């Protein structure tokens, strides 16, 4: 009858979609980090209306019994370099902190699934199970990783592309897609709330923190902001409750990564001034860094500048 | 004697790649 | 694996419908009224409710051993008998019939009928068909029988009743309805839903101005244009002018989904440009605000600035 | 297609889709392919691109 | 050789062109664990520059 | 689609090559030789069209 | 039942194209 109050393993089948690649040229490769050009776990609730990702915030719990990430080439044969990939069981085994470039790629002809292959042609990594009973949870990664990620895909270039006549070329190039076919099993039915359906955003406004002020006259000193979510995409704006008397000029930029819109300012003569927006992404830690520019004279501050965070609940962010 | 099996095992398999099939 | 293969999965649940209100005596007239509430009983047709969002990766359901309970919000101190019947042709419509007695001898007749109390619980089941046939799934393009094994009506026998026996005249929140089903899914994939960009991006550049008076104090209702149909937003004051006098408002807005936010502004040796408004867009490209004028410079000094930012999103 | 019209009803018991190319492999794109059956839940409604692939 | 292209003209920059495998087998004798190298430059101020304004 | 209906029909890049037969009536037809001069049936035993896509 | 043969058939057979036979 109806009202079964049991748990039971429901084991599904399909493929999916993941994100294209972007091979990197000359004017984007000179380290060890620009060699590694996706890193990507392979829980199930990490992507955006695959049939994974939305289908898993509707159990709670998960194991991959067997998957496969599966490459499709979208280039011609006349091209030339050679990439490998790998799928590491212990999501925080970090290669981030490999600097010479043969160690970071000899540990990947280690790991026992890993394969090499050109970005011309096809092949499936496999995803390796451990001896265990283990069921990870789905969602977001909240606290530690090691509950929710199965396992994480690093994909990664070894040689420089090149085109038929020799001349290794400089920008971007889309070498292909990634599909995972896949067979998993969820246990326990409920609803993870992390991602939010959309006609329920909210655009919370309440916290209201202040950057720090100068000791001298002229600096361009900076500062971090802590407490955030590892990952989200939010955006400043200024708030200004405050008085003076002489100028009190300052003008804030954006933090030191990629993303970036605008500027932002503040000066309080007669001229008054007070706008601006910037755009980022909190790092994984879940902080930012920013970067100043003071240019007044007073120096017996006691004013803080107030400015203001916000951001839209509309998924995982 | 004495030797763990399978250690670190590597494989390779050819193939080719024509410039067209004209089926 | 690649498997090309297609199976059932049989899946178990249960769901959180629609709460449920009952007429007094005064919007009480006829059969219109007499039904209370007209819900279908498909997969795609809840806001996420784990079928509304389970039910958007397979094509095909058949419903199983559905059932639909009653939880009532009230005390034994009140009574008003209702009935509740899944019908299964779903363009078989109540509202058609206007006599009150055919109209309630239409509805128990349903092998799934129950008839109770409000005061008390009971549970309605679905009565599936015999053949083998699959509905399919998605909103409901342009026919009905394709994709609905049924809807669900909660009727109102004779009026409500009090202690001493007297019918009251307001309306009443009773109780809520739930769901418990188990059904038959098919055939893997994504039904689309509208969705024009699939990742955050903020449209933090758009600009306007707000024109004070040259009186020295009156309330306005200065509207604002260009915007989308139906979408939220979220104003910032901000402010790049000059001025020397003491200037002061504390605006708010007219709306009645959201005008959960305040504003204010203040020019002299002390400053003050805090605060914040969200709101819904009526269906025009309008939105209604208030201003204060408590400032003594009847002369007009400049207009301020405010600024919308738009989350281009699914849909904003 | 003409032979059909000379009975009411039908059904694939199977089917498939052969594509038969005809340049070399010095030209290059993904092109997917698929078969809905629900006909009428269509893709021309999507606006964006990473959703309708 | 030097580089040459599809036409027969010299390629004027370096690449990277492939990978090195190495198929083993090999053979210990003695169980014992030797050292790991740790070292350590000293400090050295430097102070050699004269400044002007 | 009127052509890979034809009970002899062909397809083929412009690259290589292949045999395109004729298919012979089942009866004991002799066809005239000369200028088609009223009607084409006693003389003409079929018509090659070959056609680009 | 009641299937007559051979209505439509269709068979293909793939090749190649090298770059060069170099006999
Ligand atoms: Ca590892
Ligand atoms: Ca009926
Ligand atoms: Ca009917
Ligand atoms: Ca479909
Ligand atoms: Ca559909």
């Amino acid at each position: 009858s109806a009202r079964s109050d049991v748990n039971a393993i429901t084991v599904l089948n399909g493929s999916d979609f993941l994100t294209t690649v972007k091979v990197r040229g000359s004017n984007n490769l000179t380290d060890s980090k620009s060699r590694i050009l996706v890193k990507q776990p392979i829980s199930a609730s990490s992507f955006l209306g695959t049939r994974i990702s939305g289908l898993s915030q509707f159990w709670e719990r998960y194991r991959w019994h067997k998957a496969a990430v599966r490459y499709v080439p979208a280039v011609p044969n006349t091209l030339a370099c050679q990439l490998i990939g790998y799928i590491d069981t212990d999501p925080l085994d970090d290669p981030n902190v490999i600097l010479d470039v043969d160690q970071l790629l000899r540990q990947a002809t280690s790991q026992v699934g890993a394969r090499q292959w050109n970005f011309s042609d096809t092949t499936t990594i496999p995803l390796i199970v451990r001896r265990d009973d283990q069921l990870y949870y789905t969602g977001q990664d909240k606290e530690n990783v090691r509950f929710s990620q199965q396992g994480v895909f690093y994909l990664l270039q070894v040689t420089t592309l090149l085109n038929i006549s020799g001349e290794a070329i400089t920008n971007d190039l889309i070498s292909g897609s990634l599909y995972l076919d896949w067979v998993c099993g969820f246990s326990m039915p409920q609803i993870n709330p992390t991602p939010v359906e959309i006609s329920q955003l909210t655009y919370n406004a309440d916290t209201i923190g202040n950057w720090v002020p100068p000791t001298e006259l002229n600096q361009t000193y900076t500062q971090d902001i802590t407490g955030l979510k590892p990952n989200s995409k939010f955006i400043i704006v200024p708030y200004m409750d405050r008085t003076s008397s002489e100028v009190l000029q300052k003008c804030t930029i954006t933090c030191n990564e990629v993303n970036a819109v605008g500027s932002i300012s503040y000066f309080d003569t007669n001229d008054i001034k007070c706008n601006g927006y910037i755009t980022f992404q909190a790092n994984n830690i879940g902080e930012a860094t920013f970067t100043l520019v003071t240019d007044y004279k007073g120096v017996t501050d006691a004013k803080p500048y107030q400015y203001r965070i916000i951001r839209a609940i509309v998924g995982n962010n | 004697p004495q030797t763990i099996p399978n250690f670190n095992p590597i494989v390779a398999k050819p193939t080719v790649a024509p410039l067209q099939t004209n089926i």
